[PDB]
């Protein structure tokens, strides 16, 4: 199995957030790791995703732009899988130095969207979910969110999203399955919203909270974050 | 130019 070999190959490992654990769960201290987290999961996306099947074929604006719009459902839902092979669901497992019990979740003024998140990750229990189909369900999150103006190369973008769901298809060779991954798929995209206002909101009062964010990830919620909560940029839905 | 591109 081709696809799948380079899928299980390029997977990213481990990536500690180094959260200080021996402070108080504070909001200003959780926050402050998630977002030096939320950077190094970043660099780790970028090398996997440019080892992806095709993926080159994309104009380079368009591979920045698909990483940086796609990078919090694609941290939502491998997060979502973390927590179930780890802890069954039963906390949140952002990373091993930073696994969020109903403590943090509020502390992290992130409690709804933690509640969806557990969902998604008991989803993965509920449903099954094999860990190939985790993969290929990921990869396809890649190719999910696109400007509602197009891409640079357009044409490329949709042959390769277009593969990947075929793949996801030759995975699952019933047409049940496929109405529900697409279905999971799809739930991960109102988290990410979510999210993403909330980070947005956070960044603008960031000083009077004290929440520290690195430059490149100010950046990202500055330019690329406002196209997605402006309508400019937009989530693909299967249904 | 962006810190992104310049990482990428
Ligand atoms: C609050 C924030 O730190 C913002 S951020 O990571 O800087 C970010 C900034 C810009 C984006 F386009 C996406 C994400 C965040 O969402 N962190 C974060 C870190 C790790 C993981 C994981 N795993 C997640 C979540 F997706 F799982 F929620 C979220």
């Amino acid at each position: 199995p081709i696809f799948l070999n380079v899928l299980e190959a390029i997977e990213p490992g481990v990536v500690c957030a180094g959260h200080d654990n021996n402070q108080p769960d504070s909001f200003a201290a959780l926050l402050s790791s998630l977002n030096e987290l939320g950077e190094r999961q970043l660099v780790h996306v970028v090398k996997w995703a440019k080892a992806l099947p095709g993926f080159r074929n994309l104009h380079v604006d368009d591979q920045m732009a698909v990483i940086q719009y796609s990078l919090m459902g694609l941290m939502v839902f491998a997060m979502g899988w973390r927590s179930f092979t780890n802890v069954n669901s039963a906390m949140l497992y952002f990373a091993p130095d930073l696994v969020f019990n109903e403590y943090r979740m509020h502390k992290s003024r992130m409690y709804s969207q933690c509640v969806r998140m557990r969902h998604l990750s008991q989803e993965f229990g509920w449903l099954q979910i094999t860990p190939q189909e985790f993969l290929c369900m990921k990869a396809l999150l890649l190719f999910s969110i696109i400007p509602v103006d197009g891409l640079k190369n357009q044409k490329f973008f949709d042959e390769l999203r277009m593969n990947y769901i075929k793949e996801l298809d030759r995975i699952i060779a019933c047409s049940r399955r496929f109405y529900q991954l697409t279905k999971l798929l799809d739930s991960v995209q109102p988290i990410a919203r979510e999210l993403h206002q909330f980070t947005f909101d956070l960044l603008i009062k960031s000083h009077m909270v004290s929440v520290d964010f690195p430059e490149m990830m100010a950046e990202i919620i500055s330019v690329q974050v406002p196209k997605i909560l402006s309508g400019k940029v937009k989530p693909i839905y299967f249904h | 130019d962006t810190l992104f591109s310049q990482h990428y």
